[PDB]
């Protein structure tokens, strides 16, 4: 094998390097730094429209990326989240929440998901999250940050808890019962996240 | 060392200084302590104070006790 | 400066001490640092005690934060 | 400078008359919201010297 | 070049500069100071008549400035700031809020 490569000529290299099961990574919220070890508010303990969500890894963001992608677990969910919000209605009695629709996100870096959903359904009980994205030529667009970022369209309706339990309690057409009154909005803790990315 | 029972010795376990009485510790400006692991005690008092304020803060948990707590 | 990295300097710049392991620091009185700006960090954790108490203090502005914080 | 405020001391008081009222049976769409505080970002500064 | 300024006298010169995009400001409101690289409250996370807000940059006030603006982005806001008040009524239910 020495001996094959005294005259032959060397043209071009190509390097590719692969990284899975990544948890060393750095998270920000609209408040602060999150501790990655424990249960933590992805979008704030009392979520809003336009809050945020951040992950960053500059061991990946310093090479020139093609792909990358995360995963989340969610600890307390309802059992069933569109009926979770049955008592939250307007008008003629019309459901704020129609259907999943209503929980969804923008990814700065445009993310590859077929749709813009923020749950998807787990194989087992529960809900993930999982975000894919790329760029086309191992090129970061100007103006972006180098890091992740999606933000909320709507909130989670932490501002009418007080409003619809008050006139379900005081109505007097119709006797409370437990079926009638609001369940407590969901803030969104989660834990156990997992990045993984590809260079050229 | 002197006769007074003041030391300073440097060796293979880093750097140790002890007084046989007090300690004073001045800078006209600034002092700045780094390492792993700071650890202040005092077996009567401790106190700390800025006159432009004064901050706490980690990235983890802090934590604040007493037989009493008091906020302003 | 010693053979194991172990090195102190006077210089227009100030007093810099470093260390090659660690620092001790003791006194059997009082421990008195004063400064403009006072800064201290650590890369794992920092500890405070007191036996008889503990303050901190400020004419502006106290600050107490983490991802968690607890009081008693 | 602020000329006026946005109404975060009345909020109490139009909410308890709402609640009380004998005259009509108070709805969703006739209690106040919750007075806006504008939050921000983004902050961009250009100047010109000569 | 050289030859040809070597005898006509210089009598004038002018210096302009522009700059834009700075983001490394100091922020501050009553409470004391922001960070500008997060979302922030310009005037409190709660405003009163008279609060204000103040926006800092040295390196601009020290010089012969000419000029000096900014821009900000507001997050939350309702659909419409008149009809969220809408509730807010005095007299014979004439609204507090009537336009922006």
């Amino acid at each position: 094998l020495y001996r094959l490569f005294n005259e032959n000529v060397l043209t071009d290299l190509k390097i590719t390097v692969e990284v899975s099961d990544i948890t060393s990574v750095q998270l920000e919220n609209d408040l602060g730094v999150l501790n990655p070890q424990k249960p933590f508010f992805p979008f704030g303990p009392r979520p809003i429209k336009g809050s945020s969500f951040i992950v960053k890894y500059p061991e990946a963001m310093e090479k020139p990326v093609t792909a990358i992608s995360y995963q989340m677990d969610y600890l307390n969910l309802p059992e069933n989240l569109v009926n979770h919000y049955s008592a939250y209605t307007i008008g003629d009695d019309e459901p704020l929440v129609s259907d999943m629709d209503y929980f969804s996100v923008k990814s700065f870096p445009k993310s590859s998901n077929d749709s813009d959903q923020l749950f998807s359904e787990k194989s087992g009980g529960g809900y993930e999250s999982d975000f894919e994205f790329q760029i086309e030529n191992g090129v970061w667009e100007s103006g972006l940050k180098k890091e992740l970022k999606i933000s909320l369209e709507r909130s989670f309706l932490h501002e009418k808890y007080a409003h619809y339990f008050t006139l379900v309690a005081i109505s007097k057409d119709t006797d409370p019962t437990i079926e009638l009154l609001p369940n407590e909005p969901y803030a969104p803790l989660a834990e156990n996240l997992v990045l993984g990315y590809t260079a050229i | 060392e002197d006769q007074n029972g003041n030391k300073t010795v440097m060796d293979s376990d880093g750097i140790t200084m002890e007084s046989a009485k007090d300690m004073n510790l001045k800078a006209s400006g600034d002092i700045n302590l780094e390492g792993t692991n700071v650890n202040i005690k005092a077996n009567a008092e401790f106190k700390a104070e800025g006159s432009a304020g004064a901050e706490v803060s980690t990235s983890a948990v802090a934590v604040l006790k007493g037989s009493l707590v008091q906020i302003n």
